[PDB]
């Protein structure tokens, strides 16, 4: 077709500025957090060092401990799991809270809640930022609200924001990948906006696609990507979707009525940690440093055990380095007088790298979780004492269970704002079988 | 956390109950537990007082 | 319909 | 493939492949079976009732660990590495404890891979002098690589499910601090445990 | 047009199962791997010809599978029968029926 | 200044201000002002929050 095309270069710019601004401002705190998740994913050395060790012969071994720490967390908070609740604040608002403890708890069981909970609570663990839409889906009796989790690398945000929840955040989005057979299915009219993607990125690899190598886009699997972005304009909240080619929706006033009337941001998110520079970081980021004095002093350790130091008369007809590795194999064997080859002493080396080893694994074991809530600790201790450091340490994880209950509480306000924006009387009847309920239909 | 309103609701009847401060009548109780019988023990109870 | 998933019937793990 | 990884057929059977694929399309699900020469079944929406009285896949699946990579792997990955160097150490530390390193004098008319072999073996002889051979020191580093091998052994063993879960003590504790330990390892399967869950109500509701 | 509808079809289906086989090439060599260590499968090839050539026995200490063992043990002491709830009292004896059924 | 702090090279198309308001204690009783470094938001005005 002819599909003219090629508009403006300053709509464009406008259209992407905010997504552009976002993956600029948090690049380095976008690279380490994957590297801590990396880190998390039995990946804790560089390819040079592989390289290296590969060079001189030596395997790569990862002693992991920092899974073991954010499981422990993970299983803490699964293990505190609780239910979503309404209390009137006055005698005769009683009843008005039995209908939303009934209602919001459905949606909480709809939707599945507990499951995208517990993900988001290792994203925090491990990241340090958690995203929940509330937005709205399609069942037998009508629309209802529906809860959905957004990957920690597939949500920007604003980077001037401060606040843990993102209170003065301008603006925020979710960056979704479409096959462009489905793209043009669902939005028909947005059809000379979609534009196919088949190159990778480098240097900036975590709004792309999860397979990074993936050799059938060309024609056969083509995928899009497409920004859901709201943003605080003036008169209020505007919701807009695009894609680096153009508008696939128009800025539009946000359809999710809030909880004061007003157009609002489904996107609830939560943050661990806040920088002097605004980046957020989880816990693991706390075990990055010990972490790699337990891999390199474990390697280091192990090039001066296999490895011998001889010094070699300069009569020798031999090659030093030949020698040498004759007299580190077990079995080896040397012709010549004694004073010929002298070995070095280098026990000292790996007995000192064994120590510093130790220790960094006692300061990773106290450091984070006091290894106790997670059943390790170090032995030989007394019942008393691992009772009095999982009590510890379940004061030092205050902070990460005060984060979940916070995103808990607003993903639980978000939700009862939907139900009043979308339930009719059939659906309030249906679900929760009093004829009371049909007054609390609409907003008014 | 509780897998129903209703649950909870029994486990607060139970908790009520054991101090035994406030009379809280069987009836109601049954009504408000999980148990598969509980229709033929409420008629049960609730069964008007015998013609003697 | 009369017993629908998370409408009218909530399934989980019992004893 | 074929699991017994043989297909001898000398012919004892004949062993076909077949595909069941669901996918979604824009309007719902569809359902296939197939091989690379046809279709057995043509495509059709799936015949499975899901939970909004639509078609839906019937598989139910689950996975323990995902990779950014969209990678999924087990607990074993984990305890992978430990495995390699205990039996790697364990290895060095035979191959160190059974050979001896000698230092052999030129003026000898024999093999010194003979003469190691000899004073390797723990009836061996030599002839000759006080200085014509010099066994060299390698108990060190046997020492120190069953040392390693030690530490590797605590890793693995602090690495996976908790050994006072496992049934053993490593210590002779008091036994309340057991107690307290199988709490903690109950903590760190909790998300193995949830998992499983999932699979089994996704499967109860199916 | 059905034979045009039924070969797109065809393609489509073993393209999808070509590249769901290819995209994870990695993930399915590490599992394997994983399971071999399993399985008392923890030498390679190469090291295995070496020792034989040293003359020194492979000897294998396997404790993953304690690990497993444990794990697996576990999940069956931790078993659970399924269950239906009512949401509401008058859907009790409904769900019963499912508890009845499933 | 902003917290990212990105001003040398970014924030070109988002364009930031920054506003100081004070609350000072003179003579007469507490007075608020909205203001900048270039002029003045708020007028000098009595603090209108109404103490106990």
């Amino acid at each position: 077709m002819t599909s003219q095309e090629d508009y403006t270069l300053e709509a464009l710019t406008a259209a992407v500025r905010r997504f552009e601004e976002s993956e600029d401002a948090t690049t380095e705190a976008r690279a380490a957090a994957e590297r801590d998740r990396d880190y998390y994913d039995e990946k804790q050395w560089t390819a040079a060092e592989k390289a290296a060790l590969e060079r001189r012969g030596q395997p790569a071994i990862t002693f992991n401990r920092i899974k073991r720490k954010v499981n422990a967390l993970t299983g803490i908070e699964k293990q505190t799991r609780k239910d979503p609740r309404a209390f009137p604040r006055n005698p005769d608002d009683e009843e008005s809270a039995q209908a939303a403890t009934d209602a919001i708890r459905y949606v909480c069981e709809d939707s599945r809640w507990d499951d995208k909970r517990s993900e988001a609570a290792k994203e925090l663990a491990i990241e340090g930022t958690c995203a929940i839409m509330v937005g709205v889906k399609q069942a037998k009796g009508g629309i209802d609200p529906d809860i959905r989790r957004i990957a920690w690398d597939r949500f920007y945000y604003d980077p001037h924001a401060t606040a843990f929840d993102f209170e003065d955040a301008c603006y925020m989005g979710v960056v979704v990948w479409m096959d462009l057979d489905k793209a043009k299915a669902k939005y028909p009219q947005a059809e000379d906006v979609l534009i196919e993607t088949w190159r990778q990125a480098q240097q900036s690899e975590t709004y792309d696609d999860k397979p990074k190598h993936r050799l059938w886009a060309d024609y056969r699997r083509r995928r899009v990507r497409i920004c859901e972005e709201y943003y605080l304009d003036g008169e209020g909240w505007k919701f807009c979707m695009f894609t680096k080619a153009g508008f696939i929706v128009p800025p539009m006033p946000s359809p999710y009525i809030g909880e004061d009337g007003e157009p609002e941001c489904p996107i609830k998110a939560v943050s661990l940690y806040i920088d002097r520079d605004n980046n957020r970081y989880g816990e693991v980021r706390t075990m990055i440093g010990p972490q790699d004095e337990i891999n390199k002093r474990r390697s280091k350790a192990l090039h001066l055990i296999n490895s011998r130091q001889v010094r070699v008369s300069p009569n020798v007809q031999m090659d030093a380095q030949s020698v040498r590795k004759e007299l580190s194999k077990p079995d080896g064997v040397f012709v010549g007088d004694s004073g010929e080859v002298e070995i070095l002493p280098t026990q000292d080396m790996a007995s000192a790298n064994l120590a510093m080893l130790q220790e960094a694994k006692n300061e990773i074991d106290l450091l984070g979780p006091n290894a106790a809530l997670g059943g390790k600790a170090e032995g030989q201790m007394s019942g008393r004492a691992i009772l009095a450091q999982q009590q510890g340490g379940m004061t030092e994880a205050a902070t990460y269970l005060d984060r979940i209950r916070a995103l808990s509480i607003a993903v639980y306000r978000s939700v009862w704002a939907r139900i009043r924006q979308v339930w009719t009387g059939e659906r309030w009847v249906r679900v929760t079988d009093n004829e009371r309920n049909l007054r609390f239909v609409g907003l008014n | 956390d509780a897998p129903t309103i209703a649950a909870e609701e029994f486990e607060q009847l139970m908790k009520l109950a054991s101090t035994g401060i406030v009379p809280i009548p069987p009836d109601v109780l049954i009504e408000a537990s999980s148990l598969r019988n509980k229709p033929k023990l409420l008629e049960m109870l609730k069964q008007g007082p015998s013609q003697e | 319909a009369v017993a629908e998933l998370d409408v009218d019937i909530l399934v989980d793990e019992g004893l």
